[PDB]
């Protein structure tokens, strides 16, 4: 489903802290 | 025509507070270790409190 986060990610092209939210649909 | 009485509606309630783990927690946190989490996006049941 769809996932939506809101975390600090280190992640600057691909994932291939401080997440305050998380959701699915 | 006056209103006979008030109705009141709201969604049902659902995703409740974290309160419910962390005061029935027996590795309740050491006070020169004390811990923490922001309880968001959900029903704060204070009421049960
Ligand atoms: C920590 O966990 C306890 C145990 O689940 C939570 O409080 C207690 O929750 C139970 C339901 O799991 C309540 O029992 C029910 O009460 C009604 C009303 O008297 C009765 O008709 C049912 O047969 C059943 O016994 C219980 O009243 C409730 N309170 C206590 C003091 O045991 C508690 O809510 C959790 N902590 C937090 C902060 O949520
Ligand atoms: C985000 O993480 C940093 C480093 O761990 C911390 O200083 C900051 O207070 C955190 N803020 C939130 C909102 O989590």
């Amino acid at each position: 489903n769809v996932v939506i986060k809101v975390c600090e990610f280190q992640f600057c092209n691909d994932p291939f802290n401080n997440c305050t939210f998380e959701y699915v649909s | 025509v006056q209103p006979t009485e008030s109705i009141v509606r709201f969604p049902n309630i659902t995703n409740l507070c974290p309160f419910g783990e962390v005061f029935n927690a027996t590795r309740f946190a050491s006070v020169y270790a004390w811990n923490r989490k922001r309880i968001s996006n959900c029903v704060a049941d204070y009421s049960v409190l």
